[PDB]
């Protein structure tokens, strides 16, 4: 009744076990680039991403303007004093957020599905954000589903520990995941 | 700090 895969190409975009996706669910734009919250203007000058707002600024526009890319924490000015991209709707739980457990076509119709292993956003856990979270982390639950994959969005990359910072540039589906979190026993186990 | 992109990966 299932034929299942290793990996399936999917309307021309490779899917394999182990690969995070986003996903629209049934039940239920994506702009390449973000405007600078100060100047709202396009430019080839360097953007960067605030730690806590996850705000867009271009470097030549801060006050005083930086020259190089700052290393480790930066928050803007905004934070100082105290349409949306996939990974907004994401951190918003707007979307959902999962990692391929299974690849199969269903016998009877011919319809490819995944079987779902859900991330979680701190929010949405009953205890809620703590302060050594980071913005884009996620859990990874012990909650699945089955799940067409038409329903899929498209792909997301999301870093062990050990390789979240390294991926500083690698654009705004970049998410962090430590912790397995059980939702029923609401406890935590690393993922290493 | 990370940057933003220019284009989707
Ligand atoms: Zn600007
Ligand atoms: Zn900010």
């Amino acid at each position: 009744k299932r034929v299942y895969y290793n990996k399936v190409e999917f309307d021309e975009t490779e899917f394999e076990i182990g690969d995070d996706v986003y996903v629209k669910r049934r039940e239920d734009e994506d702009p390449e680039i973000e405007d600078c919250q100060i100047c709202f203007k396009s430019d080839t000058n360097i953007m960067i991403e605030c730690d806590d707002c996850l705000g867009g600024f271009h470097l030549k526009c801060l006050k005083p303007p930086l020259k190089e890319v700052p290393e480790g924490d930066w928050i803007c000015q905004f934070c100082e004093v105290k349409a949306r991209t996939m990974r907004e709707k994401l951190l918003s739980g707007d979307l959902w957020a999962a990692r391929i457990d299974k690849l199969w076509k269903e016998v009877d119709d011919g319809v490819y599905w995944i079987r779902a292993r859900w991330y979680m956003i701190p929010e949405e856990t009953v205890s809620g954000r703590q302060p050594h979270n980071l913005k884009r982390e996620l859990y990874l639950t012990n909650d699945f589903a089955d799940i067409e994959m038409e329903c899929i969005l498209r792909h997301c990359s999301v870093k062990c520990p050990k390789e979240f910072s390294k991926a500083s540039n690698d654009g705004d589906d970049v998410f962090l995941c430590e912790y397995e979190y059980d939702v029923h026993w609401r406890s935590f186990k690393r993922l290493a | 700090a990370r940057t933003k992109q220019t284009a989707r990966k």
